[PDB]
């Protein structure tokens, strides 16, 4: 299904890249992201990019992080910069906008302790 | 000369069946032979010719001779001993529902994937019939056969059961289906289905839908638009003209997200009422896409002024949900519109009172199933002053 | 005024596309105006609005508005500049068959798990207008529409491409499915579909079907029934008059078992033959089940006696079929009837010749595919002696 | 799906007990049993039994091998006696009688190596 890459942890003000590969059906067409979840709370949203090229970034990452998609492989990567200790998550690739059940394709999951 | 079975004519398989046979009174020895394979049989104008287990080598055709002083006699009427459970059971589903109007006609469906000689359909009752049809390819894999039924009169329980057979052998058939039961909807007044939670049911919650009657129905049926089978409970009566029934579903999961109706009928009755009002039970949480309200000129206003409440999405949704906090209507639906980038749906509060101050949210949804909703967006304070 | 597109209307997901308006040969400038969403947009009495790379924020309705000297005109013609590839394609087939009869109607179907709004169908030509239905839930899970389509005139070729869109982005359409052709065949003179192999062919074995006529057909096209494309191959004519095609369909697998016919068609028409006769292709070793066979009387007889050859199965095959080695015709295929425990199907030798002996061999199958067969029985010796 | 047992060898004379439990889906309806492969052959018939406790033996092990089914688990049992130096084979359990494709359901296999 879903292969991720790139976890691990540094300290604040480090960088990351997260790199998620598709596999097993057709996901040219649906917008691919990351949702993470936290101690104690609930899956929000990271970022997100579609076909269209057109990006998706949470408020509290704008600026920040940098999403990009590779068409040809149907992978898509992160760019985190300027990791801020609030950012230790364990982030879920997804793939999005499937439109029907179950409206959501998620992955393994990666763990980012930065802090 | 006649020839039946006691237990009867369709018997599941390892099971005692009695053949017996009735002459004119007066005969030296009855003689038993299958229609082909096995030419003697044997074992008070009556003979007993008992099977201690039923088996693929006993259906068949039967055929009864009393011998009397004159010679044999004329052949007996044959009968078909059927044996059952040989194969996986077929499907039955009713095509629209199994709610049909008193009278009028529907259609059930046998299904299997490998039935692909010949379906059988069985109604529930004393001496019905069963009705045989020719199996069709579906396109996707499998096959099925359409039955037509009606029409469905209310003077007694429609049950049926579906079977499958193969050419070689017509007289050894499948395990039965699922019973299915259609229920003859009338034009006696409907009742009253209300739902003791909020308009959107977030996972895990208790929902207990509720039916009523003014006019004392003593059972209540709640069905759910697109499912095979429905529920039944017994009507309270604590004052008596008044009759209600709870319909506790447990723990709401995306299955119980749909569009519900209940009928009431009465002690001696096979007839049911009109549908109440139909009932939506939506399920927050289903979808993982982002949806986010705004005000458009801003949450705190004044009373008169133009304000918009404001859901959108960077997903393309096909509606979009307003809820109001504390309200007990269902939520307002309206269609997503293309916008700068975005996908989104304007809800007007123009001119706005102070009865609009409250906290609202919005959810997304898909037409594909127009009850499950995504998580609700952040709250949104409208602040009304003079 | 009006307004046009130079490549068509219907534009794929990043491709150019160039915008043409036409005034009344005097006009300051000219303005688009995309219905809802843009306001303003800008880019000899025509103008020219490039799009270097079309998105979803160029698809909608447009309309031109040419500035004379007495002011603004009437507004043009609205243009529906349609982007493709938005969504995964859906499936396209024919419902009895892509052959057809020349004139009468037929049924195509559009198919996608997602389209569950709008279908559309599009047929290859020069200013057709594409046909839209509503989608319809299936029982088995997905969606579907059924496009009639005909009288099917055999003046011209026959492809179809469908689509599906939503409802909130009308002109934003999925990929397109793969095209369907469509045979309108007549009543001229059938091919002859010969095979050069044996009667029953062995998984991994070579197959070469061979349409061949005598008025001279230019082109040959070979169809299996339940498939949704068809073969085509150019025919040969070393001499005038007599034309043949080869149909090498390589290493023989299951999906090679099936009924086929062949059709041909002259240089300059659109009209394809009637259909050849049908030829059936049977793969042995698909089933592991067992068949055995056994002369009644005996393996060696005398000429004059009566011999029954007897293919039996401890499974319940729906049908046998019995071969004999040399000979080129198609095997014989009798149903199964149920014996002392046993399956089998009696072929009856009697009065038995000298043209009898030979090597036999005899297999079981399922109605399900009557094509895919079991393995070769052991070879039966029949000798005969005067 | 299959999960075969009772593997191993034994001399000549020997008694070996195979094992087989079936689970995916509905097999009490259909017969069951080993089929063998062998050094440079094909896949012979070795046994079946059905729903109706009826058995079916293939001529070479007729009167050695008793087959055993338990129509609860979805279980046979295959009973070898009198085990000949030509019993040495890879026997496969079976799913016969599906009579729609792919008209088989294999075991993985299991060794035999009378001797």
């Amino acid at each position: 299904q879903l292969q991720e890459s790139g976890g691990g942890l540094v300290q604040a003000g480090g960088s990351l890249r997260l790199s998620c590969a598709a596999s097993g059906s057709i996901f040219v067409y649906v917008p691919m992201g990351w949702y993470r979840q936290a101690p104690g709370k609930e899956r929000e949203f990271v970022a997100a990019i579609s076909l269209g090229s057109n990006t998706n970034y949470a408020d509290s990452v704008k600026g920040r992080f940098t999403i990009s998609r590779d068409n040809a492989k149907n992978t898509v990567y992160l760019q985190m910069n300027s990791l801020k200790p609030e950012d230790t998550a364990v982030y879920y690739c997804a793939v999005t906008g499937l439109r029907i059940y179950p409206f959501v394709y998620w992955g393994q999951g990666t763990q980012v302790t930065v802090s | 000369p006649t020839l039946w079975a006691e237990p009867g004519s369709v018997i599941s398989w390892g099971s005692p069946v009695t053949i017996w046979c009735q002459g004119s009174l007066e005969a030296q020895e009855y003689r038993l032979d299958k229609e082909g394979s096995p030419e003697p049989l044997d074992r008070k104008n009556k003979a007993r010719f008992s099977i201690p287990s039923m088996t693929e080598h006993h259906a068949g055709r039967y055929r009864c001779h009393y011998y009397s002083s004159a010679g044999w006699s004329e052949p007996s009427d044959p009968l078909e001993l059927v044996m059952t459970g040989f194969y996986n059971k077929p499907t039955l589903s009713a095509l629209p529902s199994p709610v049909v109007a008193s009278g009028g006609n529907m259609t059930l469906r046998c299904g299997s994937q490998k039935g692909y000689h010949h379906f059988v359909l069985m109604k529930e009752g004393e001496h019905q019939l069963p009705r045989t049809l020719d199996s069709q390819q579906l396109h996707s894999g499998g096959f099925q056969a359409l039955f037509p039924v009606g029409p469905v009169n209310p003077s007694h329980r429609w049950r049926f059961t579906c079977y499958y057979y193969y050419m070689n052998t017509p007289q050894v058939w499948s395990h039965p289906s699922d019973p299915l039961e259609i229920l003859p909807s009338g034009v006696s007044r409907k009742p009253s289905l209300l739902t003791l939670q909020g308009p959107v049911l977030a996972p895990g919650q208790s929902l207990t839908l509720q039916c009523g009657s003014d006019v004392g129905y003593d059972r209540f049926v709640l069905y759910k638009e697109g499912e095979r089978d429905f529920l039944q409970r017994p009507g309270q009566q604590p004052q008596a003209g008044l009759s209600q029934a709870n319909f506790t579903l447990g723990p709401v999961s995306r299955s119980h997200g749909g569009q519900y109706r209940c009928y009431g009928a009465h002690n001696l009755s096979s007839e049911w009422s009109a549908p109440s009002d139909p009932l939506n039970i939506l399920m927050a949480g289903q979808i993982y896409d982002t949806v986010s309200l705004s005000a458009q000129p801003g949450p705190t206003v004044a009373s008169g002024e133009n304000v918009t409440l404001l859901c959108q999405s960077w997903w393309q949704f096909d509606t979009f949900l307003l809820t109001k906090e504390g309200a007990a209507h269902p939520p307002l639906r309206l269609r997503s519109m293309y916008g700068a980038h975005k996908y989104q749906a304007e809800f007007p509060m123009s001119p706005v009172t102070s009865a609009h101050a409250g906290t609202y949210r919005c959810y997304g949804s898909y037409s594909s199933n127009p009850h499950l909703l995504s998580f609700p967006s952040e709250p949104l304070e409208l602040m009304v002053s003079g």
